[PDB]
């Protein structure tokens, strides 16, 4: 979503979490603030939508 | 004739949406704790030791009841 974006990726802001063992926990926390990032992507989103056509 | 009428958010916007993280610390000090957990062990100490003499002191007394009415 960040180096290759397709349709309106490059047009939010959003972090990518990045662990540090390569286990199990700490994939686990990425998952979690993976749903955070997206909760923050879904506010954007929602206060960004056009009108026109679908 | 009418407007163009769609699904859109409301003029401004929406209010802010929280998304980090929120575990408050919520916790005594480890002095507390360890205070705490020794000052009951004390108190308990104490009360065994008063009730468990009166225990030995009872244990004799019925022994010597024993005793005399073991002719």
């Amino acid at each position: 979503r960040k180096t290759q974006p397709y349709d309106v990726y490059d047009q939010v802001e959003f972090d990518v979490p990045i662990g540090s063992r390569g286990d199990c926990y700490d994939r686990y926390l990425c998952r979690v603030e993976e749903m955070r990032q997206s909760l923050r992507i879904i506010s954007q989103c929602l206060n960004k939508m056009p009108p026109g056509e679908i | 004739a009418s407007k163009v009428k769609q699904d859109m958010p409301p003029p401004g916007g929406y209010g802010p949406i929280d998304y980090k993280r929120n575990l408050p610390r919520r916790g005594l000090s480890g002095y507390s704790m360890f205070a705490v957990g020794i000052g009951t062990l004390l108190f308990g100490y104490w009360s065994m030791m008063k009730w468990n003499r009166e225990r030995r002191r009872l244990q004799i007394e019925d022994f010597e009841a024993r005793i005399a009415l073991m002719p």
